[PDB]
């Protein structure tokens, strides 16, 4: 009575009816004869006996598949799975099969996948997933065929890339959870289907997988002394190593280790054909992922002072490529730290960097001063050194910058009148443009 | 009385029905019950239109037995194309629903990192044109064709060792089709920070904001712009993009040429693989490692060829080869049947790539498309009867202030603009003059335009494909046949639905006497008769009852005269008589084709009698006789943009004694839309050479001239330079005798090429002033001219002078102009770009 | 009978052409004035350069210095409140979040907060389309005595006098100015060949000053090549290009204002089409058509001309029509529409309302046979008339 | 048969209100008196009369904002959530709205008993 009184037909589903059970449940005014609707709802599904893919269809209808999981509606659907299966034993079906049946596993993998991108959805894909893995087993495949059969439709190249290279391994671990005695054979399989930067790339991943720590260190660090010992130059071997996708800890990596006491040796075996550990780190990392690599290396006292050579080297890059003071300002944030910037470590090092880049490049020499006032409004430089003066330190440093200041007035001819109506309403501003007028007086009085 | 009005019955669902179908071809959705609504009303329709232009034609012969026959005929078949219009309503209810009412692609594309072919050389030059040029934000857009290999030259280029250690920092985008521009900046922030969830209720102007703050960290950035489709998309995109005086690059990759330009008005056209790279390619995709078996290198390099070095159609045969097995026969299979690997039987890979610039085109582009695939694969298609194809067949439709020809025109750039369509050659002034659609993209339209669309059906006599029969022949729209034309006209075949009849074919066959009537008696609807392959020995009265013909050419031998009754088919618009005999005399009475565009011929066309009304869509009169350039003829065509003139012209320049001035050749100066002039002689037996008309009486608006054994003296040169909108002359043997050339001060202020052939030249005057603009200047066969003037070197415009077998002092001039060059662009002076070409080595090297 | 996507504009950076004088005459009325909330409307015509002028402004060297705090919002056709006031805050604090459940009223007194910490705050409304708008937003910006600044951009006369009794109306660009910005758009750093500025000249004195025309036109300039007949081409159909060709750039622009028209306001503003492109059309002259046609439908108490004045008055307001000359009473005496407006209105007219027809035979079209005159409603006639 | 969005908070003049110094007054000193327990001081009026713009001259009047500790605008209307007002009213006081996704409505307004309990003398419009 309620699909003819709420639909003209063409509904494509019940959703007129299911935002409304959702709309009384959303009061506890109504929520008492809205159960009563939802109830009655299931009840006629199951006598008429409607096929659980089609009853998602009506959940799904209106929005994407990965909301569809972190609604309530999927619980709903569930809730509608079990009563399905236990009030008709005839043919049942799991929440992964029906989900398979529905959307191909390729289909299927990269939206569970997606599932665990989103924290909300985290947890229902990780079941999903796990019961995936474990349809996959049944139908007694080798993560090789899984491979195969889902490159069909994925491409040749992409279960070697993240977010795909950590589910394809997370299912080696569950093949030879019930597996152990085939862990050996299965990476001599892949290390001849494909290259050996091919085979880096899923041994690096293995290790973080308790159930294959073993094994994939095993495999990794042989593979890698056969390799130092070609004589190849380091910069070829740091890419078929698969070092390029270690990530943020790379320097608390084990084989990162072995590649640079390797590229020392090469190093003085070729003092003529010298070759860097910084620009591989660039070129892998990009210059965003090597901060990244300064911080979580420097979080970690172990690697402390190597995480200062990196930084060290940076900072030279920096000069390599010529980038102007100003523009450090900005990198090395010191954009975001606020007010009060002059007792920030990172102020030390930026005026350090501006001394070495005047120093070497003897052209566009600027000063401190210079550098706060492309950044930042005079409106903020005053309070910063308002805010700065008070301080037992940083007195010296605040006093030369709000002098440089007034001279940086009177450069562009800054009549008191406007600094005044720019000043307008703000304190800290009256005693520097007191000053102001007090040093353009005497200025101006100089015969 | 009543069949009138029931045609505007018919036209009022016409009219809902053509809505319906442009409607469903702007989505392409899975609804297969839909598939087949749309091609039964496309057929309703054309059926419609038919049967509508019977009536039509009816009607204005009528304004008497027979006549009233074949009214109660018309009467009958509107009747039951109206019983079938109220059957797609009846039963089709649900169809029309799904069109009236309305309503995981983002995933980059896959490409090969390894085992690239055939791109080091491609993407070396990107990388010098990316490492070098000027300080501020410059694009370098890749553009090219579908399946070229625009994206995998990209990650080629965004992967090297050089651009890896240039850049600060590489960014690879994919925009696509149809993008959220949040999405792509949210992407962006998320290589820098990973905390995107903090964007939530930051608007996108603030995160182009942030874009240029991150991007403007540090020092030169490389941003991989993959598949962008648009001007505003570019336009939208580049907002993130600080300019900080860095070098910073933009690397675009393409479809679309007229995008390119406006990033970079010197876009990267990507080249196509060679011969052995198509052949390395194929050998690398299906057999891997191991190398090909000798059995199967012969057959293999077949198929290579076929796919015309682009790398998509390798990579879809591969998989065929890999399918059918590895033996002899089926490999040899394969290489006959290629075109339906690539379309027909994988539309998984190949076919949505196509696809994508295929529904993107705007509704009238998609039929000029597909009319590109009549033509047989691999040929050149004239640009000019292609646009007239286009006319012919209705798909230009305009009502500006442009010609159609102009319009059509524009078509045809904005397919080559969109990499649909190649271009082969091109005219003096850039015009494109021929071009060819890929081979790939032909499949595709045959595919589109025979198995959806039923655009247009080939008749040919294969394997199992013999000439098809009476039923399939109710059913095609329009034929294109490329050889065996008597054969399969022999059988007296029976299309009552043809509106085309294309012969596509190469060699001209000579069309036996009995079967001469056979295309007009078979379809009785062709409005397009594309025989130019055809020799005809006499015209018939069946073709004269063709009343629907717009497009008609012909070639012939023996036909001297147009007959009177060919007047009767007022619908043409183009006329083309090739003939080989001296002359043609059109009897027909062309002056009452309301719709006439174009009459070209060979031979001096001699216009009928003008006895108010005016033709005014006459854009092409070609070669007629001297006599018939008259002051009335001229009246009746105000447009007429090309002008031709041939035999005895010296009844045009001749001086009217009579006491007025009113030679023929005033008459010409009359028309103020010309702008290309043509005169040819064949009488040389006048006791002075002709001398030209003052320059006055030209036409003011000519931009082109070409003259043929006219034998003009170089002293009326002079005065062809007091043309002001003339930019270029082109003159064949003995259009001019003499041996000294000489110029005045001044002259040609717009000449932009010149062209002479096999004139008696020996000796050459001129100065700086004759040239201006001038960018062409060959002297084929002139081989006894001795040196060029010195003053040429001083023309900035100057691109290229070719000789061949010239004079030894014409050799060393050659040698001074390019030495003292050469020796002044080393001295700081920009260099002009100027080239020299001797063929073949042996001499001059 | 039974049943949106926010796009903010985007304008040139760099070599923005002939507004030189345009943004120091705004910024000199931003830095003077009263020491209260000051809107300065910037008024034009769609497509005119508001937004251009605008952003010239906000990123000016010297309107940097002076305004400490400078916030940039898209209003439009449409908006939240809600994000309109939570984009604001996000300008100043990264955890946007921290006001799920807090009240439009209390996010307005947020903003006021965030605004005045400093000295003068210039936030530039952008694209105001309604009186309302700027008064439901307005709350968020404080009168707190410190020359704050609101620069507004509208298409609106009306809405620009309640903002500020003296709105400055946008300039066009002259024919030098519109040379050089299609010169620079086609040929990017160098120089136009010889052979081409003289259609290319025509091309730019064709597109009434108008910098979206220019640029409109400049697109199509570059796809096509650069040779001198097809630059010919384009001069001869600088109106086709605009609107014909370009439904997505021109025609979109100009229907946000026509599709926000009242129903009897529509078929008022495309009879103004009907009239010879660039010819004055005398006010009186047509209000009085309108009335004879049946637009002007009404009982009150007011005259027909009265109630047609002012709907030709809010076409003026709405700057879909340009006033040319005024009486000395101050009423509209002759009055002009912009050469792309005009096409438009003949796009629109003549093919997607079949509100009136040309009659003309030009080079190559001729006059309408007898199955098109018998579907005319409207025939609009300049020469030939006689034959 | 088959019918079925934004709140539209009014808005008024805050300053420049004509003739309303002595409407101000006389509720105001009206909200002074009373009895000790809760008292309502309805003004009512024809449509557009100038309520909330007397409710909000008295909302933000120097008089009111010394008396009154705690001030409250809530605008109730024909349609509104009688979980969002209570939710509006808590944002008021403490920032965390993450704690209260669950909480029923009546606990909801239990706490925002204890809000304006401890705030002292209060007065809600
Ligand atoms: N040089 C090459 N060597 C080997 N394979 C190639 C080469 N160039 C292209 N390919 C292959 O050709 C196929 C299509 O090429 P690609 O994906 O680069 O097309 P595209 O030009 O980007 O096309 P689209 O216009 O659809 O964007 C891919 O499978 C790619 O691997
Ligand atoms: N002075 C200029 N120089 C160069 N380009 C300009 C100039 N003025 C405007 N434009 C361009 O013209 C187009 C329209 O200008 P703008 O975006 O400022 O329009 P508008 O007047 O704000 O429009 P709307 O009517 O939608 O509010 C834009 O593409 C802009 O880049
Ligand atoms: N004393 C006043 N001085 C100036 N403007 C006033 C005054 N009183 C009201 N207004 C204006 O009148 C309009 C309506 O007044 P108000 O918003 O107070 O309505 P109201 O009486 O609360 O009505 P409603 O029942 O519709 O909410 C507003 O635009 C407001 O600015």
């Amino acid at each position: 009575t309620l699909k003819q009184r709420f639909s003209r037909g063409d509904e494509a589903g019940t959703d007129v009816l299911l935002k409304l059970i959702a709309n009384g449940k959303a009061t506890t005014e109504a929520k008492t004869v809205a159960n009563k609707v939802e109830s009655a709802l299931f009840d006629f599904w199951l006598n008429s006996r409607e096929t659980p893919d089609k009853v998602m269809d009506a959940f799904k209808y209106g929005t994407t598949t990965q909301a569809f999981l972190g609604s309530p509606r999927w619980k709903e659907w569930e809730r509608y799975l079990s009563a399905y299966n236990a009030r008709y034993p005839e043919k049942k079906a799991t929440a992964i099969e029906t989900l398979t049946r529905k959307y191909g596993d390729a289909q299927l993998l990269d939206t569970l996948i997606g599932a665990s991108s989103k924290g909300e959805t985290k947890t229902l894909a990780a079941k999903l997933q796990a019961q995936q893995f474990d349809r996959w087993m049944n139908l007694k495949e080798s993560p090789l065929d899984v491979y195969n059969r889902l490159r069909s439709s994925y491409g040749d190249t992409a279960f070697f890339n993240e977010p795909q290279l950590n589910v394809w391994v997370s299912y080696m671990n569950v093949f030879v959870d019930k597996n152990p005695s085939k862990v050996d054979k299965m990476f001599l399989e892949l290390g001849d289907t494909f290259g050996d930067m091919r085979l880096f790339r899923v041994l690096g991943e293995a290790k973080k997988f308790p159930n294959l720590e073993s094994t994939a260190t095993k495999l990794q660090m042989e593979k890698a002394s056969t390799l130092f010992a070609s004589g190849k130059s380091p910069e070829g071997i740091f890419k078929v190593l698969a070092l390029d996708n270690v990530g943020d800890d790379i320097l608390s990596n084990t084989l990162f280790h072995k590649w640079l006491a390797y590229l020392q040796k090469f190093n003085k075996e070729h003092p003529n054909n010298q070759e860097s550990w910084f620009d591989m780190l660039r070129i892998s990392y990009q210059p965003f992922g090597v901060e990244r690599i300064i911080e979580t290396g420097r979080k970690n006292p172990l690697t402390r002072l190597m995480a200062e050579k990196v930084e060290n080297a940076y900072h030279n890059y920096w000069l390599d490529i010529k980038m102007e003071p100003k523009t450090a300002f900005r990198s090395l944030h010191l954009d975001e730290s606020g007010e009060k910037l002059l007792a920030d470590p990172k102020f030390n090092t930026w005026v350090q960097y501006l001394k070495t880049f005047n120093d070497r490049y003897p052209n566009e020499k600027t000063t401190v001063i210079d550098g706060l006032r492309d950044n930042s409004h005079d409106i903020a430089l005053l309070r910063m050194f308002s805010a700065a003066k008070n301080d037992p330190s940083t007195e010296k440093l605040a006093t030369d910058l709000q002098s440089a200041l007034i001279l940086k007035w009177q450069d562009a001819k800054k009549t008191p009148e406007e600094l005044k109506r720019v000043f307008v309403g703000v304190p800290a501003a009256d005693e520097m443009l007191d000053r102001y007028i007090k040093l353009l007086a005497v200025a101006s009085s100089t015969p | 009385l009543g069949i009138q009005g029931e045609v505007e019955n018919l036209l009022t669902d016409l009219n809902y029905f053509n809505a319906f179908l442009k409607e469903a071809a702007k989505s392409r959705r899975e609804n297969e019950v839909l598939k087949e609504l749309v091609k039964k009303i496309r057929k309703v329709v054309n059926d419609a239109e038919d049967s509508i232009d019977k009536f039509v034609v009816e009607a204005k012969r009528h304004d008497h037995i027979t006549h009233v026959a074949r009214a109660k005929g018309v009467a009958d078949e509107i009747k039951s194309i109206r019983e079938r219009v109220k059957e797609i309503r009846d039963n089709d209810a649900y169809g029309l629903q799904a069109i009236t009412l309305d309503d995981e692609e983002r995933k980059a594309p896959v490409v090969e990192e390894d085992d690239v072919v055939g791109f080091d050389d491609e993407a070396k030059t990107v990388i010098d044109r990316l490492i070098g040029g000027s300080d501020y934000v410059e694009v370098v857009p890749v553009v090219g064709m579908p399946g070229l290999g625009k994206t995998t030259l990209a990650y080629k280029i965004y992967k090297d060792p050089k651009v890896e250690y240039e850049f600060f920092t590489r960014v690879w985008v994919y925009v696509s089709q149809t993008f959220k521009r949040r999405e792509i900046f949210l992407n962006i922030i998320s290589k820098f920070t990973r905390n995107t969830k903090q964007y939530d209720d930051t608007p996108e102007d603030d995160l182009a904001n942030e874009v240029k703050e991150l991007l403007g960290k540090g020092g030169k950035y490389l941003i991989v712009l993959d598949d962008v489709w648009t001007m505003e998309a570019w336009d939208r995109i580049k907002i993130a993009f600080p300019n900080n005086g860095k070098r910073n690059r933009v690397l675009m990759t393409t479809r679309q040429s007229n995008v390119a330009k406006r990033c970079n008005d010197k876009p990267h056209d990507l080249k196509f693989l060679t011969k052995d790279e198509s052949w390395e390619l194929l050998e690398k995709k299906v057999f891997h490692k191991e190398k090909c078996p000798p059995e199967l290198e012969l057959p293999g390099i077949s198929i290579a060829e076929k796919c015309m070095g682009l790398p998509l159609a390798i990579v879809v045969i591969a998989g065929a080869l890999i399918g059918k097995g590895k033996t002899t026969r089926e490999w040899e299979l394969v290489a006959a049947s290629v075109g339906e690997h690539l379309i027909n039987r994988d539309p998984e890979n190949c076919k949505k790539l196509v696809q994508m610039s295929y529904d993107r085109l705007p509704y009238d582009l998609k039929a000029c498309f597909l009319y590109c695939g009549a033509f047989p694969g691999g040929s050149q298609i004239p640009a000019k009867k292609l646009i007239r194809l286009w006319i012919a067949e209705g798909f230009i439709q305009y009502q500006g202030p442009l010609a159609l020809e102009d319009v059509a025109e524009d078509h045809l750039n904005d397919l080559v603009n969109r990499n649909l369509v190649m271009v082969t050659q091109r005219s003096c002034s850039g015009q494109i003059k021929t071009c060819r659609v890929h081979d790939m993209l032909h499949e595709f339209c045959r595919h589109e335009a025979m198995m959806e669309e039923n655009l247009f059906q080939e008749i040919k006599q294969g394997q199992e494909r013999s000439f098809p029969g009476k039923q399939e022949l109710a059913t095609y729209r329009r034929l294109c046949i490329q050889s065996l034309i008597p054969e399969f006209l022999s059988m007296k075949p029976s299309g009552e639905h043809v509106r085309s009849f294309l012969c596509v074919g190469s060699k001209k066959i000579d069309m036996p006497p009995n079967e001469i009537p056979s295309i007009p008696k078979a379809f009785p609807l062709l409005r397009v008769l594309d025989a130019e392959s055809i020799k005809f020995s006499r015209f018939s009265r069946e073709f004269f009852k063709l009343f629907h013909l717009r497009y008609i050419a012909l070639s012939t031998d023996k036909i001297k005269t147009i007959p009177a009754d060919f007047g009767n088919l007022w619908n043409i618009q183009t006329l083309i008589v090739e003939t080989q005999q001296a002359t043609l005399d059109i009897k027909a009475d062309i002056w009452n084709m309301t719709r006439l565009r174009h009459v070209c011929t060979n031979a001096s066309a001699t216009l009928p009698s003008t006895k108010n009304l005016v033709n005014r869509c006459l854009q092409t009169l070609s070669t007629i006789a001297p006599e018939c350039c008259t002051a009335e003829v001229f009246t009746r065509t105000p447009n007429l943009k090309k002008l031709g003139v041939r035999g005895k012209i010296d009844a045009l320049l001749e001086s009217s004694k009579d006491g007025s001035g009113s030679g023929l050749f005033s008459n010409i100066g009359k028309l103020g839309c010309l702008e290309y002039l043509k005169l040819v002689n064949d009488t040389r037996l006048s006791s002075k050479p002709l001398h030209l008309p003052p320059a006055y009486i030209f036409p003011q608006k000519l931009k082109k001239l070409s003259l043929v054994d006219t034998w003009f003296e170089w002293k009326d040169m002079s005065i062809l330079g007091l043309l002001p909108e003339l930019e270029v002359l082109k003159l064949k043997e003995n259009a001019f005798k003499g041996q000294s050339w000489e110029q005045e001060d001044g002259g040609f202020p717009r000449l932009q090429v010149l062209w002479i052939e096999r004139t008696d030249l020996t000796s050459w005057k001129a100065s700086s002033g004759n040239f201006p603009r001038l960018k062409h200047l060959a002297l084929i066969s002139c081989d006894k001219l001795e040196e060029l003037p010195a003053e040429l070197a001083d023309v900035k415009n100057l691109q290229l002078i070719e000789l061949q077998s010239s004079s030894e002092s014409a050799a060393r001039s050659a040698r001074a102009i390019l030495k003292r060059n050469q020796e002044k662009e080393q001295d700081g002076d920009k260099g002009t770009g100027f080239k020299l070409s001797i063929f073949p080595h042996d001499l001059g090297l």
